RNA sequence: GGUGACCACGGGUGACGGGGAAUCAGGGUUCGAUUCCGGAGAGGGAGCCUGAGAAACGGCUACCACAUCCAAGGAAGGCAGCAGGCGCGCAAAUUACCCACUCCCGACCCGGGGAGGUAGUGACGAAAAAUAACAAUACAGGACUCUUUCGAGGCCCUGUAAUUGGAAUGAGUCCACUUUAAAUCCUUUAACGAGGAUCCAUUGGAGGGCAAGUCUGGUGCCAGCAGCCGCGGUAAUUCCAGCUCCAA
């Protein structure tokens, strides 16, 4: 905490996607590659916005430590910011959930259900016996 | 054919065998270079022998 | 094949696209429109490789669905529409207009106009031709056509053109000593005034341009787009003024320019 | 002498691709009877089975017994001799081995003391004949 | 279908003629002056002046008053007077041919880290640069044949986190310190 | 009538064509199955439906060849797609994860994509770069220096063996962060982590070509080495070994 610099460059806000995007670099001397939620309150502190609408990622860590190169996208809402995110994104914050299944069962579902033809019960379902 | 293939492997058998004996490990790399460089030219003689080889094994 | 493809491979794509080779295998392959595939920008690579207003496709495909980007007075929600040469694009809310004109190399530059000069845009006519009933029609190099025009508009000249009408608002004639630009070729994105132009019957004609510094050289006459009313463009010019420098000079402009800002 | 007209091209390349036939190294690689002539059908390497173990006498400055084995490659085949190049390692070698042989090195030619023998077996039962003959692994038992 | 790269090349070229003593020995005359690890890399210095000598001696036989002799010999030169293996007021293209291979193994950041009073020995430059101990301007290098350049000769220093500029002690005199301060109060 | 010694026609091709690759005075000589473009083909032929576009094959019909289930009445095939097997061989990867990027398709900001990306095997190949440095003692050596051999140290450089001997670091264990669709690797960063630092560098050679032994012990034209000259039949500069050197 007694230096954390944390410059913003090529930074231009676009009233397109309602959103700021920056390029950040922090500097931590001698610690360890800062996690994204101290930038992330940080971040919120200098623009003197809400710390639960920032995002970062993307953070490369220069050779040596010290710079570390992130790229930041500050929304003007948080509404905004469900419209128009990567769904990965959002999962990392915990506003979208992706409790699924995996790819595989999907398409033995679906090349299940091709079989059966029409049926408004069977059609779907094909797959409640292999689950 | 004539068949003098009774004698094959004879003398390598034959040969009496001596165990390899322990030595100081070589170095590798730099410092292997560093090594022979220091051997073979920094250094003055100044007896002759019109610069024999390496491996003069007088 | 058995029919028309819709993959353009990344490395297959256009030069002055200034896409790189690593970041993925295929490229934006325009859709069909007013241009050819090899002089139009896909919207994707204007608002994402140009701009930088997204970083992704799916931020370019966003930002068209929510209807900002108006192309020559229309909204555009294709993602691979083709821009193509000097069309506006005209983003109202950053109430900022772009022209799309190539730069001194050829390649099609960021270039901002004013909001009342977005109001026009000029077009090259290709083919004149009379319709049905006696009615004049009139193609241009889009996919444009309207119908009356001026009937002292030939083939090759210009036409300018005041956007939600479709009217000409004044013509250009393709003649000696009038301000074009260069279109094709390797002269591509040169500007200069018109000096001589030889015919050769059933063959290309080739034409002979003199810019403003005294540098010649020649084109074909389907690289010709006369912009300027003999001296005067009717179009706010790129930055650089379309003169095409040789290597030795811009190495002490880059040198200059550095000694001067640092 | 030769002709040097502006004109004389066509002859020239006749003439040239015409005398290419003569010298060993073009005929060999471009007639095609080498190509099918060649045990190893245009490879580096084979694999055959062993068929008998023989001996064969140098040449006249020299004087001793060269073990060699024939060959019959699994492929085309045809029956071959091939020399054990160590000091012992024909004794890895036992009847119906598949051995990977290979040329000796100068493109199917004979080599040293030993007559019309063109190919050394490099591996035998799936295992390198070095690797037996330093004692590195042992025999596949 | 692939998006990789595959675009590279060998830096170095190994002698027509191998097993000469007089050219076996120029070479292991300089590993020793200069601390190379290997023959290699006195093959990539040799064919980088092989490659830079070879440019200006294409662009010297070339006519005068090409536009392409000027602004490529011109190029070279500022490259080359940039890591100040050829003086400044020596901007010609005739004198390019005169250099050698020592004035550019004197470039690497080993030899000049050695030379700067920073290590003792040249194999002593060698192994500290890859224990990352020094740095450049603020960036740390632990790269031994990393060429330097004018603007950045005056900045070569131990690196901050090294202990040998500011704190951070290693772990030999650490465990040392602790070895001493728990047999003795 | 038409084509032909200005090579038709016929045959072969271990021939898909080109952009290109290797070698590099100039001229040239080979290689381009292979990610870009064009063509062709979907076990071999042939014929069609639909559709703007197919003579389509992850469409259909018939024959030929292989092959599948059957209650023997019938029915169903096309991995030169991604994986994965058999076989063929000298010869080549996981029956993995994901549409997050690049793009494509669709009625479509919302779905899908073994295209593609990511990871795994991976010594084809290419770039960088560990296996150690320093100091103090010995015994040497230096234009060494001080008287002009003699003795020393006001200095410099390797080597052999030592409580040296305390400074420095990774290679790894492994906290966290980071990266990422989620992981992994890389980069940071704790804490452990080197004195035969046994945390062990190998592959080929030592007659010439061609760098390096006329060292020692076995063998005795045998065994073997040897690309070529050649070595070997009881004193082997060449075999088989030990030791020592050389090349990378
Ligand atoms: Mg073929
Ligand atoms: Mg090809
Ligand atoms: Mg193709
Ligand atoms: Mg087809
Ligand atoms: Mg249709
Ligand atoms: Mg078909
Ligand atoms: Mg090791
Ligand atoms: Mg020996």
């Amino acid at each position: 905490n007694d230096t954390v610099t944390i410059r913003t460059r090529k930074f231009m806000t676009n009233r397109l996607l309602q959103r700021k995007q920056m390029v950040i670099d922090v500097l931590h001397p001698g610690k360890a590659t800062v996690p994204k939620t101290e930038i992330r309150e940080k971040l919120a502190k200098m623009y003197k916005t809400t710390p639960d609408v920032i995002f970062v990622f993307g953070f490369r860590t220069h050779f040596g430590g010290g710079k570390t190169t992130g790229f930041g996208m500050i929304y003007d809402s948080l509404d905004y910011a469900k419209k128009n995110e990567p769904k990965h994104r959002l999962a990392r914050h915990g506003l979208y959930e992706k409790k699924k299944t995996s790819r595989k069962q999907r398409k033995e579902r679906k090349n299940r259900m091709k079989k059966v033809r029409g049926t408004a019960k069977a059609n779907v379902g094909a797959g409640k016996k292999p689950k | 054919v004539h068949g003098s293939l009774a004698r094959a492997g004879k003398v390598r058998g034959q040969t009496p065998k001596v165990a390899k004996q322990e030595k100081k490990k070589k170095k590798t790399g730099r410092a292997k270079r560093r090594m022979q460089y220091n051997r073979r030219f920094v250094n003055v003689v100044p007896t002759f022998g019109k610069k024999k080889g390496p491996n003069a094994n007088s | 094949a058995r029919g028309p493809k819709k993959h353009l491979k990344r490395v297959a794509a256009p030069k002055h696209w200034m896409l790189d080779k690593l970041t993925g295998v295929f490229a934006p392959r325009p859709s069909t429109g007013p241009h050819k595939l090899r002089e139009c920008l896909p919207l994707i690579i204007f608002l994402r490789n140009r701009l930088k207003y997204a970083l992704t496709g799916d931020e370019v495909k966003k930002i068209c669905m929510q209807r900002f980007i108006k192309i020559d007075g229309k909204v555009r929600t294709d993602i691979t529409y083709p821009a193509g040469f000097m069309d506006v694009i005209s983003i109202d809310k950053t109430g900022e207009n772009f022209r799309l004109i190539y730069d001194t190399k050829g390649r099609f530059a960021v270039h901002r106009i004013t909001p009342e000069e977005a109001k026009y845009k000029l077009c090259k006519v290709r083919k004149i031709f009379v319709g049905t009933k006696g009615i004049p029609h009139l193609v241009t190099h889009d996919a444009r056509t309207i119908r009356y025009p001026d009937p002292l508009i030939k083939v090759n000249d210009t036409i300018q053109i005041d956007l939600e009408t479709g009217k000409i608002t004044d013509f250009i004639k393709f003649d000696t000593g009038n301000l074009c630009m260069v279109t094709g070729g390797a002269n591509l994105g040169r500007i200069g005034v018109i000096t001589n132009r030889e015919r050769h019957p059933g063959s290309f004609d080739v034409v002979h341009v003199k810019d403003a510094n005294g540098n010649s050289f020649a084109t074909r006459l389907s690289n010709i787009f006369v912009i300027g009313k003999g001296n005067k463009p009717w179009i706010s010019l790129p930055r650089g003024k379309g003169i095409r420098l040789t290597i030795a000079e811009e190495r002490d402009k880059r040198l200059a320019a550095k000694q001067s800002s640092g | 002498g030769k002709c040097r007209g502006l004109r004389t091209a066509r002859k020239l390349r006749s003439h040239r691709r015409d005398q290419k036939w003569h010298d060993k190294q073009y005929k060999k690689a471009h007639l095609g009877t080498a190509l099918k002539a060649n045990p190893f059908g245009g490879a580096s390497h084979a694999k055959g089975i062993v068929l008998e173990k023989v001996g064969v006498e140098a040449k006249q400055p020299n004087s001793a017994i060269r073990k060699c084995v024939r060959v019959q490659l699994i492929k085309n085949g045809k029956k071959i001799t091939a020399f054990v190049p160590n000091d012992g390692c024909l004794n890895f070698i036992e009847e119906n081995d598949e051995v990977l042989v290979a040329g000796f090195g100068r493109k199917g030619h004979a080599v040293g003391d030993i007559p019309g023998v063109r190919f050394k077996v490099v591996k035998v039962a799936n295992v390198s004949l070095l690797a037996l003959y330093k004692g590195k692994k042992e025999r596949p038992r | 279908p692939v998006a990789r790269s595959w675009v590279c090349r060998k830096t170095y070229v190994t002698p027509r003629r191998p097993f000469e003593k007089s050219r076996l020995d120029q070479e292991l005359k300089l590993i020793g002056e200069y601390g190379l690890r290997n023959k290699r890399e006195v093959w990539r210095v040799k064919f980088t002046l092989a490659k830079i000598r070879k440019a200006a001696r294409e662009l010297l036989t070339l006519d005068e008053k090409d536009p392409r002799r000027l602004f490529e010999g011109n190029a070279l030169l500022r490259r080359l007077v940039r890591i100040g293996v050829l003086d400044e007021g020596k901007m010609k293209l005739d004198y390019i041919l005169g250099l050698k291979i020592e004035d550019f193994l004197e470039r690497r950041l080993q030899t000049q880290v050695f030379k700067l009073g920073l290590a003792k020995s040249i194999h002593h430059a060698r192994v500290l640069i890859r224990q990352r101990h020094i740095r450049v301007r603020k960036q740390v290098v632990n790269i031994p044949s990393f060429i330097v350049r004018l603007d950045s000769q005056k900045h070569i220093d131990f690196s901050l986190r090294s202990p040998y500029g500011g704190g951070r002690p290693g772990r030999v005199k650490r465990k040392n310190a602790k070895k001493g301060q728990g047999g003795a109060g």
